[PDB]
């Protein structure tokens, strides 16, 4: 095997996909240019710089241990085993590992070198399973999780108040994680999840086109949630230019800032805001890499290989295959660019050479070279105490910006810092443009943001509707709300139904805008109530100019006190009113009740032929159960009828709910008894006067109890209205009166 | 020192052959019991695996044994010679029969599961290694600590103890396995009261301190345990000190230890100790004694450790007669242990051979690059084969789970006090999958006199006091006595459906009270019947003197159909009032009520008819009239039945019972109207006989008839305000209605006796 082996006080561990995975029976194949050789290299510059550099170690000599790990678990597994034999070719101590680009080599990795208290700190692996501490306690590096990006796409989406999405991920241990981590930080935020789905592995057309058709189903989450790799995004991406659609796709690293996700589709992914990883270029790297040749690298023993497989030549034993290597050969800006994680490992080699440089000035003070007890490294110490807790500006920044700060948090992560981009369209040139960054909190540019179509889409569930008319009651979930209408006759609670305040309120425009309505009976001034109301004044006329005719003869009081209860009979028209009162009710029934039973009785004394004294004494008994009724407590304040059931708008309080219901049984049955009497009387009577008087007398007692018979059923059946209880009182009322006054009155106004 | 022999497939071991020593050492002293015996278990099983034909009969297993000496870091530096065998003349290693305490076990499955090595252990129980995510290449013949955890479990449900005060430890045994019980004590509808820690590193007055504070819960006599050995010394010395008795239920750091209850022997008599299930092998005690340091070349260690139990030297001739023969021996409790696992890893070696090299018994091709992946999942974790060198009678199984972990086989002990010997102790039980005990070996935890009880909770209540409240208790419930108003329809509380009736015995039929509708006995009975059987004689011999009467110039003159109909009215009247007082029913109260006011109306009428001849003075038509009216009073009281008579009575609420009454319990509303009715006709008769009675006919009849009017209407008007206020109570209502009929009628007749006088004189 190969290796780059470099004497010093203090050695580096190394592990570097020099090789990409192969099959068969060769273990690792072809070179990789991008991710092995030039980490790889930028390693070598970085420590090269911190030999050089007198504020750093200076005494202290850096060394290094570099292995490769032929992009195999397996192998890397077992070429980490020299990084801890040597604590038991003769062996170098190993201080750290500045090793591991891929999940599962990192997690191998730092499984063996835990037992044996190794420091290992990663520059490629951002796996989410690297974070356990209680697995992995002696792991660190200088790049986030796949966890951080989950959490700045779901802090872009409460930013743009995209609540509806719809999450597809891929299969395997990075898209799983990540929807997970996406589906546990959302929920924070009031962000619900749609048809949330997942891509495998088939590469097969008609499931990329089936996962759209589903996307397509759901048309309220426009927005479209990608956590997929690279292959898994270009074929989604067109999978939905076949058969077009438009959506808006929120993106991850996967994506990134990548041209090789759109290639003929850059019409459905316009308008996508993607994540990638913020990475400052390295300028002093260029010329160190582009200065490489393999006549004074000996140090490289794997950079023959790369030469003669990025060059396409041979340096030794050429065939006519492969053209010989030609002289004046060199890297330049023409085929060369810088791999995006170059700062990363640089810092991660700087951030064990600040560790090691703050133990040897913790150790032992006043000194430069390596001291005693230092030629054994406590691996706990190390870490737990002189790594985890660096605070140092990050080396080579071009211009220092302050906000480049290597340091590990309590878990041993690097600090989230991904760049905003967004597909869009300018003079015609399909390009990205970084619209925003995430540090530690969203900071978008909106204003250069071209979303799809020409307006921010909106994503949303159930729209809101107006309070007052539907009410806002949630099925299943927060998500998805249905408006349904509430009664017309309650206000609106805060969010949640709609409830009723009682009755004889309705609702207004305000929340709670229910209100008693000052609505009372209808006034009959000038309204449907004519015919009754003429009766009724000439009905008054004329008992005014009998009480005046009466009245102006002197013996030619008796019938002045049956005029009195038919003027007494009168007003009761005229006391029903809308006005509310609780004791003009009850006077006007009483009143009432005292004038028919007067006017009844007055006949008594006809029949029976001093006895005007008992018929005073017995009108003062009927008057004394009228007032007893006040003493008790069935008076009370006018109530609005509890018509709920009925569509009323609004009631009127105006019988006084408890004056008419008892008053009309009181009367009738008193109505009745004398009735009855004077009926029972007329009969036996052998006309005791004239003879028409006799006959008279007679029809007056016929018509009251025709009259009463009558008005009996009206005032059961009444169903008291505005109009029909006081219309229906004031004929009977009419009618009693003018069957007294016209029998008392012919015969005396014919003689 | 490495232990290595010659095979086609090798075994991997990791014994303690060296204790920890410290600093001063690199290893120390060599272990004669956990490090030797069971190095010499291991050899003696793979020298009876090679010499068995129906035992891979062509493969011979090798060994490789190396020294953990008690410690992980060695242990790990120790298992990187069975990696840099298999990764990269080294040895292949195809598993790996080694690891006795938890950290070497889990230290050594954490680095051999990188590279897919199998891992049998034979003395590590922990809950850490059952971890299939951490350890997916580890397997052990032992059970876990967290078996013995259930198994103590069970002894306390079988016990019927419930209020326990267990006791864990500090550290690695007993900070998982009181989690485990108290999460298989919930299960039992066991909870805990009291729980302290016990630590390695603690006083003695912390000990009296942990003691008295089992004294703090009184009705705590059991203490489950997960102490270790040197951790319960110190508890029974202090129990002994302060006299309590806290009966145990230890786990298998008590065991049947003699060196943790000795010198203390009082306090722990009774307890419950369990120890894992182990029986002797035949065998091993002969290839044991039968070693010496000239012929055992394979072991390096023999040297040291016959060095070591005997003491002599090497160097110069100071030992040369001493055997192990003489020497008494006790074989490990872990040696059959050690024999399993090496016989697992055989059979699953055996069987993958079967599996993949079906030609020939010798290794073929295919199996040359032994794979832990497949060996581990589909080999190991499927063994089913008979413990070597088991008992006869006796009939052991050897098997994994899921997990990997053994079969879970505890021995229930206890402390007994022999009344001839000594304190020892004796197997009561055993727990292989469900518990089994002799309860009729128990001396001090015995049925015959009373086991102890642990509950705290009592159950004083059967059917009337249970109430079933706990302030945050779920184990058990306190229950307080409710009042006798409420009723046991639920076990949870008193169900208050009603605090007047009583339930029954199953406290389940919440209803009306079961009497009988029963009130008239000896007190007032009699009475009413007395009062109606004199009315009924009145008016028998009222209508004897008018019989004899009716034939008589001076009954010509009056109306003998009115007074016929008025002594009818009056017996229907009386008969009704004397009839009232009885059972109620559908046909027999409302019916009985309803002649009664028939009866009322026709007596008016009667008396209507009486007065309107005098104050006149055709005679049918008042009788006609008269039959009208109580026909249309008698129509209204039927159509009142028919339509808006429904009756129902009984008072549930305040201590009372259902009221006696069937249907006649509504019928105020329904008189109501038959008293308007009778209200208005007597006031129409009264106001009659007021304008009349002015003409003297009939020899003044018409002072008898304002007799009549001046009397009923009076007794009307005083019953009225009587009647409405004693329409409350029902018992009131029924002997003043009865009183009020009898002296309505008794007023008719003794207005009428002054006719049947004159007649008779
Ligand atoms: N940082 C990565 C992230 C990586 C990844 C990134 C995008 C798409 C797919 C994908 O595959 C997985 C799967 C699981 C965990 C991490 C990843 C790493 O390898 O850990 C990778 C850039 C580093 C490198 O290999 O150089
Ligand atoms: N089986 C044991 C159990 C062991 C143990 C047993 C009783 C008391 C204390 C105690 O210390 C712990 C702590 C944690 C886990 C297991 C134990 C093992 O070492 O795993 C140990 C008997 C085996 C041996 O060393 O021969
Ligand atoms: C999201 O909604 C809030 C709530 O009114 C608003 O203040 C904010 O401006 C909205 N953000 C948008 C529309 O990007
Ligand atoms: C435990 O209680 C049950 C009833 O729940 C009883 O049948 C059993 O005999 C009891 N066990 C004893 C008293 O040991």
């Amino acid at each position: 095997r190969r290796e780059i082996k470099i004497e010093g006080d203090l050695v580096l561990g190394g592990l570097f996909p020099i090789n990409e995975k192969g099959t068969g029976t060769e273990e690792c194949g072809r070179i990789n240019e991008d991710r092995g050789i030039q980490r790889l290299e930028a390693m070598l510059f970085a420590i090269d710089e911190i030999n050089k550099d007198d504020y750093l170690l200076p005494g202290v000599k850096l060394g290094v241990h570099i292995l490769d790990t032929c992009s195999r678990d397996t192998y890397a597994l077992e070429q980490s085993l020299e990084f801890v034999r040597a604590s038991l070719n003769i062996p170098l101590l190993i201080a750290g590992v500045i090793g591991g680009s891929y999940s599962s080599v990192s997690i191998q990795v730092a499984n063996l070198l835990r037992l044996f208290q190794i420091p290992q700190i990663s520059y490629a692996s951002t796996s989410a399973k690297l974070s356990d501490k209680s697995r992995y306690d002696y792991f660190a590096r200088t790049v986030p999780p796949d966890f951080y990006q989950a959490k700045a796409m779901a802090e872009i989406l409460r930013f743009f108040n995209w609540t509806y999405v719809s999450t597809v991920a891929s299969e395997g241990d990075y898209g799983e994680t990540g929807i997970e981590a996406f589906e546990q930080e959302a929920r924070l935020r009031n962000i619900c999840i749609a048809t949330a789905e997942k891509v495998g592995r088939s590469n097969i057309r008609k499931s990329y086109d089936s996962v759209i058709r589903e996307l397509l189903q759901k048309p309220n989450a426009r927005v479209v949630v990608l956590f997929m790799r690279s292959d898994d995004s270009r074929e989604l991406i067109a999978a939905a230019s076949r058969a077009n659609a438009s959506f808006t796709w929120v993106a991850s690293d996967g994506w990134g800032a990548q041209e090789s996700i759109i290639k003929g589709s850059e019409h459905v992914a316009y308008g996508a805001i993607t994540l990638e990883l913020a990475s400052q270029p390295v300028r002093q790297f260029d010329r160190y890499f582009q200065s490489l040749n393999p006549y004074n690298n000996h140090r490289n023993p794997w950079f023959r290989d790369f030469w003669e497989q990025k060059f396409q030549c041979s340096l030794q034993n050429k065939r006519n295959h492969r053209r010989v290597c030609d002289k004046h050969l060199a890297i330049d800006s023409s085929n060369y660019e810088q791999e995006s994680k170059i700062m990363f490992v640089v810092n991660a080699v700087y951030a064990m050479a600040h560790a090691l440089h703050k133990m040897q000035r913790t150790l032992c003070p006043n000194t430069t070279k390596l001291c005693d007890a230092m030629k054994i490294l406590d691996g706990k110490k190390l870490y737990k105490d002189y790594l985890l807790k660096i605070n140092f500006t990050a080396p080579f920044n071009p211009n220092k910006d302050a906000d480049s700060i290597v340091k590990f948090d309590t878990f041993g992560d690097g600090m989230g810092r991904y760049n905003v981009f967004n597909f869009q369209n300018v003079g015609g040139k399909y390009s990205y443009l970084k619209v925003g960054h995430w540090a530690e909190t969203l900071s978008l540019d909106v204003n250069s943001i071209h979303w799809s179509r020409n307006s921010v889409p909106t994503s949303q569930c159930s729209d809101p509707c107006a309070p007052n008319e539907m009410k806002n009651m949630q099925p299943g979930d927060v998500c998805c709300w249905i408006c349904i209408p509430c009664e017309p006759y309650e206000y609106l609670a805060d969010e949640f139904t709609c409830m009723d305040c009682g009755s004889g309120q309705w609702p207004t425009a305000d929340l709670t805008g229910c209100y008693d309505l000052p609505e009372d009976y209808i006034r009959w001034e000038d309204a449907w109530a004519i015919g009754p109301v003429t009766i009724a004044c000439l009905g008054f006329m004329c008992t005014c100019m009998v009480v005046t005719v009466f009245i102006k003869h002197n013996n030619t009081e008796l019938c002045y006190i049956l005029l009195f209860g038919v003027g007494l009979s009168y007003c009761m028209t005229f006391f029903f009113i809308a006005k509310p009162s609780p004791v003009i009710c009850a006077l006007r029934r009483l009143g009432l009740g005292s004038s028919f039973a007067i006017c009844y009785s007055a006949l008594l004394t006809k029949t029976n032929c001093s006895p005007s004294s008992q018929v005073f004494i017995c009108l003062g008994l009927i008057l004394v159960q009228i007032v007893m009724v006040s003493v008790w407590l069935i008076l009370e304040a006018p109530g609005t009828r509890r018509y709920t059931l009925a569509e009323k708008r609004e009631t009127v309080i105006l019988k006084c709910n408890v004056k008419d219901s008892s008053m009309l049984i009181s009367l009738t049955y008193d109505v009745i008894l004398v009735i009855l009497c004077t009926v029972y009387a007329f009969k036996t009577r052998k006309c005791p006067e004239n003879f028409n008087e006799a006959k008279f007398i007679g029809f007056t007692m016929y018509t009251t109890c025709i009259i009463w018979l009558a008005f009996l059923p009206i005032f059961y059946v009444t169903s008291s209205d505005y109009r029909v209880q006081t219309t229906t009182m004031c004929i009977s009322v009419s009618l009693s009166g003018f069957v007294v006054l016209g029998c008392l009155f012919a015969p005396k106004v014919h003689i | 020192k490495v232990l290595t022999l010659e095979g086609d497939l090798v075994l991997g071991g990791l014994f303690p052959v060296h204790q920890k020593g410290g600093p001063a050492e690199d290893c120390g002293p060599v272990n004669e019991h956990r490090g030797i015996q069971r190095l010499e278990a291991m050899l003696f099983a793979l020298d009876r695996i090679n010499r068995d034909p129906h035992l891979l009969p062509g493969v011979r297993l090798g060994a490789h044994i190396l020294d953990s000496c008690s410690k992980d870091t060695h242990a790990l530096e120790q298992a990187l010679d069975f990696v840099r065998a298999s990764l990269s003349a080294p040895t292949a290693i195809t598993g790996v029969i080694g690891g006795s305490y938890s950290d070497v076990s889990i230290q050594v499955a954490n680095l051999l599961r990188l590279f897919q090595i199998p891992q049998i252990s034979y003395a590590s129980t922990s809950a850490k290694l059952s971890d299939k995510s951490r350890y997916d290449y580890f397997a052990r013949t032992v059970p876990p600590d967290f078996f013995q955890a259930k198994a103590m479990a069970e002894i306390l449900r079988f016990f019927n103890w419930t209020y326990v005060s267990t006791v864990a430890s500090e550290g690695d045994y007993g900070e998982t396995g009181i989690e485990a019980f108290e999460l298989e004590a919930r299960a039992r509808n066991i909870c805990v009261a009291t729980s302290e820690k016990v630590g390695r590193a603690m006083s003695r007055a912390a000990f009296e301190g942990v003691v008295r504070a089992l004294l703090q819960k009184p009705s705590a006599r059991v203490a489950v345990l997960f102490t270790r050995s040197e951790d319960a010394r110190e508890l029974l010395a202090a129990s002994q000190r302060l006299n309590a008795s806290f009966t145990w239920v230890a786990s298998d750091g008590w065991g049947a230890l003699e060196s943790v209850v000795a010198g203390s022997e009082g306090a722990a008599e009774g307890a419950i100790t369990i120890e894992l299930a182990s029986y002797p092998i035949s065998d091993f005690a002969s290839y044991f004694q039968s070693l010496d340091p000239w012929n055992n070349s394979r072991n390096p260690w023999f040297r040291e450790f016959w060095e070591q139990r005997f003491r002599c030297s090497f160097r110069q001739r100071d030992c040369a007669a001493h055997s192990l023969r003489a020497v008494p021996f006790e074989q490990e409790s872990k040696i059959m242990f050690v024999v399993n696992a090496v016989y697992a890893m055989a059979h699953a070696l055996h069987n993958m051979h079967r599996a993949l090299c079906p030609n020939t018994t010798r290794l073929c091709d295919a199996m040359r690059p032994v794979n832990g992946r497949r060996l581990y999942k589909d080999f190991v974790l499927n063994v089913k084969f008979d413990a070597p060198f088991r008992p006869a009678d006796t009939h052991n199984e050897v098997r994994f789970d899921r997990f990997g972990d053994g079969i879970g086989r505890y021995n229930i002990f206890t402390y007994l006090r022999a009344g001839s010997g000594r304190y020892r102790y004796q197997k009561v039980g055993y727990w292989a999958e469900g518990l089994t005990l002799d309860t009729s070996l128990i001396p001090w935890a015995s049925p015959s006199a009373g086991p102890l009880p642990a509950s705290r909770c009592s159950e004083p209540c059967l059917q009337n006091e249970v109430k079933s409240v706990q302030p945050g208790e779920v184990c058990c419930w306190l229950c307080i006595p409710c009042q006798p108003y409420e009723y046991r329809l639920d076990e949870f509380t008193c169900a208050d459906c009603g605090l007047g009736y009583w339930p029954n015995a199953s406290l389940t039929g919440c209803f009306e009270l079961p009497q009988e509708y029963i009130r008239w006995g000896d007190a007032w009975a009699v009475g009413p019947v007395t009062i109606a059987c004199l009315g009924a004689l009145a008016t028998l011999f009222v209508l004897g003197v008018f019989v004899r009467h009716n034939a008589t110039p001076v009954v010509k003159a009056s109306g003998r159909e009115l007074c016929y109909i008025l002594l009818g009215g009056v017996f229907l009247c009386y008969c009704m009032t004397f009839i009232f007082i009885a059972k109620p029913s559908t046909a027999v109260c409302t019916l009985r009520r309803l002649g009664l006011g028939t009866a009322f109306s026709v007596c008016y009428s009667a008396l209507l008819t009486k007065t309107n001849r005098i104050a006149r003075i055709s005679p049918a038509s008042q009788v006609a009239i008269c039959l009208a009216l109580i026909s249309g009073q008698l129509l209204i009281v039927v159509a009142w039945l028919v339509v808006e008579a429904p009756g129902t009575g009984k008072e549930t609420a305040p201590e009372r019972r259902e009221v006696v009454t069937l249907r006649c319990n509504h019928r105020d509303a329904s008189m109501l109207g038959s008293l308007a009715y009778n209200v208005l006709l007597i006031a129409l008769c009264t106001l009659y006989a007021f304008k009349t009675r002015k003409c003297p006919e009939n020899f003044n009849e018409a002072k008898f008839i304002g007799f009549t009017m001046y009397t009923t209407c009076i007794i009307w008007l005083a019953f009225l305000p009587i009647f409405y206020v004693t329409s409350s109570d029902y018992r009131v209502q029924t002997t003043t209605m009865c009183v009020s009929v009898s002296l309505s009628g008794s007023v008719v007749l003794g207005c009428l006796f002054a006719p049947k006088l004159h007649i008779i004189l």
